[PDB]
């Protein structure tokens, strides 16, 4: 199962 | 203007000069008519190709709607990456709304040209005569260019592929899911080379919603007709997970609804413990008020990066 990353700006 | 000739637009081994392409469409340039219907056609052949349902492999950077916002579409590729070193897979919806459509079909086309084995294009619920002819596509091919530039687009987006199969583990598909739709082999038989029809399993891919309670259902209807689309179906959480677990897959990754981030997980799987559903939306939208953030999906060495742009 894969990770989640969020990149905000 | 200048009207781009085939010699300025294509090199001696007929690859797409894309940079000159962006330069001259950004100012809303155009092309030699002759030169656009060769972008189109060359593309369509690509398409024409290509399964109902696509295998990419990852890495891949996935993008929802463009809507003719050609500017946007530049800021997308500074930031998803060159696709000259790229994967990309875009959902659809590339038409209408915006001011730069036609601009945008060709320079996609022309990167589809230029990259065929890297850079994939699905159908989206606009890329069709009925909705091109209701918003302004239609008209704007007639004026910039003319009915055949027109119907040559309407030829080439009936060979857009339907649905991807990313990294054997994720339906992504503009839409959503069908009543009609219970594995991948469903999307597998569908003859895609035409019209979307007003109902059925192709108009579900390119047309279905979440429930707006989605993971919160009060019921146990897993489709239920659509009232804010017209047509097609809203589908629950019940439904996305039942189809994930039959088909061995851990979630459907989809556009065509904005979102105020770019983006949006739903609810995760009581199985997997991961989103049963993404939505990835990658361009400025005007629904109640104007919102220019937009996002896309990097999946690479097991990592879903989604990376939010325009800020
Ligand atoms: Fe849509
Ligand atoms: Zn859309």
């Amino acid at each position: 199962t894969p990770s989640v990353v969020i990149t905000v700006c | 203007s200048h009207r781009l000739t085939a010699k300025e637009v294509f090199d001696n081994d007929g690859k797409p000069r894309v940079d000159i392409l962006k330069a001259h469409l950004m100012k809303e340039g155009r092309l030699e008519e002759s030169v656009a219907l060769r972008i189109i056609t060359e593309g369509a052949s690509i398409l024409r190709q290509e399964k109902n349902l696509l295998d990419i492999d990852a890495p891949v950077t996935v993008c929802g709607d463009i809507h003719g916002q050609f500017f946007d579409l530049m800021k997308l590729f500074e930031v998803g990456g060159s696709p000259a070193n790229t994967r990309y897979l875009f959902l659809g919806d590339y038409v209408d709304r915006g001011y730069f459509s036609i601009e945008c079909v060709l320079y996609l086309w022309a990167l589809k040209i230029l990259y065929p084995k890297t850079l994939f294009l699905l159908r989206g619920n606009h890329e069709c005569r009925h909705l091109t002819e209701y918003f302004t596509f239609k008209q704007e091919c007639k004026i910039k260019y003319s009915e055949r530039v027109y119907d040559a687009c309407m030829d080439a987006f009936d060979c857009l592929p339907l649905a991807a199969l990313m990294n054997q583990q994720f339906l992504c598909v503009h839409g959503g899911l069908s009543p009609e739709i219970n594995t991948l082999d469903d999307i597998r038989k569908l003859d895609r080379f035409k019209e979307p029809p007003a109902y059925g399993p192709m108009c579900d891919i390119l047309w279905s919603d979440p429930l707006e309670d989605f993971g919160n259902e009060k019921t146990q209807e897993h489709f239920t007709h659509n009232t804010v689309r017209g047509c097609s179906y809203f589908y629950s959480y019940p439904a996305v997970c039942e189809f994930l677990q039959h088909n061995n897959l851990l979630s459907i990754l989809r556009a065509h609804e904005a979102q105020d981030a770019g983006y949006r997980m739903y609810r995760k799987s009581q199985t997997t413990g991961f989103p049963s559903l993404i939505t990835i939306f990658s361009a400025p939208n005007y629904l109640d008020v104007y919102n220019n953030k937009a996002a896309v999906l990097k999946y690479e060495n097991n990592v879903m990066n989604i990376r939010q742009f325009n800020c």
